């Protein structure tokens, strides 16, 4: 499963941003620090879901223009390995798995059991809210839905939880073979104003700090390293300068591959030597 | 003419082909019942010849005809007079 | 492991055989059994002084 | 894509937890146990023919950036004098900052030494060593 | 070009086994082991006229990166607390990732030592150390 | 025996590259990250044994025109000396042996043995697929071929096996001189697009990591170091520039030669002195 | 040009050889001899009169790169358990590669410890260390 | 050992057994430097154990010590 790191930071950015800059109240905690000035201008600007102008962010050497009054660049930078491991072995499973995932589910009422149910087989379960399920619960997974013993739960017939779950593909059992990449990412804020560029990259600070509790992150891209420029002319050939203050992030995943093993023993059988 | 020849095995093995459509075994369920066909003859699923294999488990189909498969493989050299 | 607790007296550790094929595996090997005490014969001479 | 059979904890996936609260600005614990394994060796053998389990002691060890409030001497957690005698066992728990599930717990910790440096050029830094009576790895899914 | 005459064993060529189960992320392991050899000095004699073997020892050490999932105290392998007595010998396993042949085999393992270090800046590591009754280099070719 | 790691990357990348695209479902695994759009998209150009398109390889400085759309570029690069031996010797053989190669054979029915037969002298036998041969087997080489008797083993007259074995040459003893090197070799993509580099890169990280596995990687070349560069256009004097993420690949080989020796001594007389 | 007046023993120039056949990778080697000098002070004088030579002990170490075929274990120089018992003392020799002269020998070798370390990052090394009756340095010129 | 060479005794064969005489020599001329007289045993001492040395240790009675010879 090799990692395109610059795709998860535009999957976890573009939504998140938005929401962000869709209330004020946030926005006024992240630009505390900022003078009265700067901070009322940008939210006059691009704040709340009334804002006329928005902020854009697309990838280097696009062959159309970027909005160039505010705009995050991503570019991919350097890559290094780092850590190995006896014969490149990460982890043995004895089942097909996919991503991880959060689902919301309701408790429904069957006979002997209340049972959740989610939207893809459930594979391995991790975790149910708050739920520390005992041996005559006799929790139980089957197909994609999960099930717990009725008796002495019989309040919970209309519980509501959230589910994390894996996706279950197949009964193959398998080997990981990969190695561990520490992987530099380089982003900017693009602004012809340098006080927009400054608030810009205060609020990037804050969605990084929220992308370390986001469940891509904790499993796939861990140990986060942040190293920020000194604001420059990004360009000085027009009407006026753009100016940015480039930051890079730091990353550690592995880069990991499925072998599949069909040698399964079934059958043994023992046999003196003949003298 | 011949001035060295050797012939090796590489390989015996027994094939699956449908009886009705002809297509070889691709793809099985949990229990070795076919879930595709492919007409590639080498491509086709396929289980060493052996006797202990068979005791081991043409066992579980009826559109089934359990063909046998072997490969050779000849390595020659030859020295042509002008 | 069984040597060490007395079970056997003695083997041939280079003797055992194994082989796999698909799903079956095949195995091999010697152990001397041990041997019991059965038989004394004795004789006795007498002699002055 | 995040496949969950090969992740590994790091620092941002452990949370460091003393009577529900989470103590701030921890850097660094260490965790060590001994069973004290010995041999029995007999007379017609160099070889050993057995080991054996024969004593358990452990200690865990953390370090920590002196916060101006909630220090380990203002908790009451540590000591500084007779205070000590007077201070109950805790329990230490490492817990998951995803599932806020439990990785591993340790009971009846004591402390056993305490080390405090004040240093010109860096952050004020802690160290505290505890003993355990046990170590617990239940709740676990 | 390959020839086998020169090939040595690198971390990419050998696998680290227990049990059948191949251990994941595993980084190092070191064996040791001691005949204690003595010599014998007589009175007429400052060299020492003969060497003999009196006693054996061995153990085997094993840094891990701890998985969410298979660690070493979850396998069973590992212990925390009385737990650890009712836990059986092992045999761990050091075979050829090429042939899946034996390269060195230890009979008998016991653990010694169990340490685990949480680190905020680095990946979690735990280190294991046995002590194991002998060492076998059978089952070749 | 001077090993061209340059030659290696090739051999081993032409074929093993054209049956990883020439199927789907491995593909989808390896761009498993990977958003929809770009996946399709490469899916749709080079993927399947139907694709109108397709991957090129070659060596730098070529005097002709490579398919700029998507190739695959090598350079030799660095390399340096890091660890000796004593006199420089590395291994001491008593047979002229040459490569290490698998075979595949089945077994023959002889009278007094079942016997396996390859297509060169056996030299060194190093293992046969899952069986060990023991002492009342007596196993035996001969030749090109390899001979275990029959009793206690009748039902293997057929048995299909794979054979590790060693290129025999001559008798002739000798010795081994030479030192370990550390060469390091670039390789990079290039497309006219973007996202297309990106998956060639990420294809390109997966049979690295299938090489790991090789015969040639395991005896000859060890130890790999990937190093990843940033995303840069490699030209810019055109109608469009050149996009490509170079890569540095870093191995642990042995620079080898043959040293004979001649003074095989046979005879010893002992002769006590005349006084 | 080649003055010998002034050459000196390194690398490429030494072999370490043990029943003829050369150990292969073979990286360093250090000897330690001890003679136990000790002084004798008389009551009227802090100074010691004289030393005397009282115990002789010596010990060799080597380091090599574990091969995949020859090593130390497959060789049946060294050994894993009880089979060191029927092991027979051996003699290892320094040779020089020029003129296959020898530069010192060891007699009586034993075995005293044994060492192997299995990294992910770097190649395989195993370390041997030898206790020694006495030293030669005897066929020269 | 003594018991094998008979200068020491276990059992009632002591009876039969001789005095015997002890030199303590120079090791470079086998010149004498002290010895023992009439010497007859008196302890005799044995130990086992797990990884030690075997130890054997007796105690002499004499009825005489003499140096001479040396000038």
């Amino acid at each position: 499963a090799i990692t395109s790191v610059d795709s998860y930071l535009l999957s976890e950015i573009k939504p998140r941003l938005n929401t962000v800059l869709e209330n004020c109240y946030i926005i006024d905690e992240v630009l505390k620090d900022f003078d009265y000035q700067t901070r009322e201008s940008f939210k006059e600007a691009f704040c709340g879901k009334n804002a006329q102008h928005e902020v854009t962010v697309g990838f280097n050497f696009p062959k159309f223009k970027n909005n160039y009054e505010a705009h995050y660049l991503i570019q991919l930078g350097q890559g290094q390995e780092t850590k190995n491991s006896l014969g490149s072995i990460q982890s043995s499973y004895f089942e097909a798995t996919g991503d991880t995932l959060v689902e919301s589910s309701t408790a429904i009422r069957e006979d002997d059991k209340l049972v959740f149910t989610v939207s893809k087989p459930i594979g391995e379960l991790i975790k149910v809210e708050d739920i520390e399920f005992a041996k005559y619960d006799n929790l139980q997974v089957e197909g994609n839905k999960v099930s717990f013993k009725y008796q002495t739960n019989e309040d919970y017939e209309n519980y509501n939880a959230n589910i994390i779950f894996t996706e279950k593909k197949n009964d193959s059992k398998g080997l990981v073979k990969g190695f561990t990449v520490e992987e530099q990412v380089t982003v900017v804020g693009l602004s012809f104003n340098v006080d927009v560029a400054r608030c810009l990259d205060a609020v990037l600070k804050m969605i990084l700090i929220s992308m370390r509790d986001s469940i891509e992150e904790q499993q796939t891209f861990q140990l986060q390293n942040l190293s920020f420029g000194d604001i420059a002319p990004i360009i000085e050939d027009g009407d006026s300068m753009i100016f940015g203050r480039p930051t890079i992030i730091k990353y550690t995943s592995s880069l990991d591959l499925d072998y599949t093993i069909t040698q399964d023993i079934n059958k043994l059988t023992f046999k003196e030597r003949k003298d | 003419s011949i001035e060295k020849k050797e012939e090796v095995i590489a390989h015996n093995e027994v094939v699956f082909r449908s009886l009705t459509q002809g297509l070889y075994v691709k793809e099985v369920d949990i229990y070795s019942d076919v879930v595709s066909y492919t007409k590639d003859v080498d491509e086709a699923l396929a289980m060493p010849n052996t006797i202990n294999f068979k005791n081991s488990r043409l066992i579980m189909n009826l559109d089934l005809e359990p063909l046998n498969k072997i490969q050779k493989v000849i390595y020659e050299t030859h020295l042509e007079g002008l | 492991r069984k040597k060490r607790d007395n079970e056997i007296q003695d083997f041939p550790a280079e003797d055992v055989q194994v082989i796999v094929e698909g799903n079956e595996a095949r195995i091999s090997m010697t152990v001397y059994p041990i041997r019991s005490f059965k038989k004394i014969s004795v004789s006795l001479v007498y002699k002055q002084q | 894509a995040s496949e969950a059979k090969q992740t590994v904890h790091t620092g941002n996936t452990v949370l460091l937890m003393i009577k529900g609260k989470p103590v701030g600005r921890a850097q660094s614990a260490s965790g060590q146990r001994e069973y004290g394994t010995t041999g029995v060796y007999e007379i017609g053998s160099i070889m050993p023919q057995e080991h054996v389990y024969l004593r358990y002691e452990g200690t865990i060890t953390v370090e920590r950036l002196r916060m101006k409030k909630e220090n380990f001497a203002d908790l009451g957690y540590a000591s500084l004098g007779e205070e000590i005698l007077k201070k109950d066992i805790i329990d230490i728990l490492v817990v998951d900052n995803l599932t806020k599930q439990v990785i591993i717990s340790y009971h009846g910790c004591s402390a056993n030494n305490y080390n405090e440096t004040w240093q010109t050029n860096e952050i004020v830094t802690e160290e505290i060593e505890f003993s355990y009576l046990t170590a617990s790895d239940k709740a676990r899914t």
